[PDB]
């Protein structure tokens, strides 16, 4: 399938014999599913997100079918706000990010998909993140008015400054839209801008 | 493990 990013990339998965809905998430190292019974043995782990750390149950070598594509790998079970398929399984199903329908660069998911952006006349490194609704950039003194906002993910919520109509060049591709500024651990390019550069998930 | 915004 080729999946565009105007809506959250939610797909049905099969796991432990049950169906679940989950987000294909290039900005996640790992796969995190809401509390559930998983046949398997587990061990405690902590993982981090936009707003801090949570405790999860780590299950290894779990079969998961993602839109009909098979994977067998680590699945973390815990208090995530949305079920997420991260790179550990996206790589197993041969998922890549592609610009402009595949006419542009292809980015594999073996490592975090970090690319150079230009914003406010400044160059920064940011993660191309299909699991982000918004674009979140580390503290940077952007000019212009703004409005306070809170955005969530693993760990809860952080406060950010919302700036609209900010030009952002991504790997040489021009975009313009809302940028949220605040204490994110990693700079994130989310769907609001990935759609403007024609980025798709492909597998 | 770092894992991404809603």
């Amino acid at each position: 399938p080729q999946i565009t990013l105007w809506k959250r990339p939610l797909v049905t998965i099969r796991i432990g014999g049950q169906l679940k809905e989950a987000l294909l998430d290039t900005g996640a190292d790992d796969t995190v599913i809401e509390e559930l019974n998983l046949p398997g043995c587990w061990k405690p782990k902590l993982i981090g997100g936009i707003a801090g750390f949570i405790k999860v149950r780590q299950y290894d070598q779990i079969p998961v079918e993602i839109a009909g594509h098979k994977a067998i790998g680590t699945v973390l079970v815990g208090p995530t706000p949305v079920n997420i398929i991260g790179r550990n399984l996206l790589t197993q199903i041969g998922a890549t990010l592609n610009f402009c329908g595949g006419g542009g660069p292809q980015i594999t998911l073996w490592k975090r998909p970090l690319v150079t952006i230009r914003i406010g006349g400044q160059l920064k490194e940011a993660l191309l993140d299909t699991g982000a609704d918004d674009t979140v950039i580390e503290e940077l003194n952007l000019p212009g008015c703004w409005k306070p906002k809170l955005i969530g993910g693993i760990x809860g919520f952080i406060k950010v400054r919302q700036y609209d109509q900010i030009p952002v060049e991504i790997a040489g591709h021009k975009a313009i839209g809302t940028v949220l500024v605040g204490p994110t651990p990693v700079n994130i390019i989310g769907r609001n801008l990935l759609t403007q550069i024609g980025a798709t998930l492909n597998f | 493990s770092l894992n991404x915004i809603x």
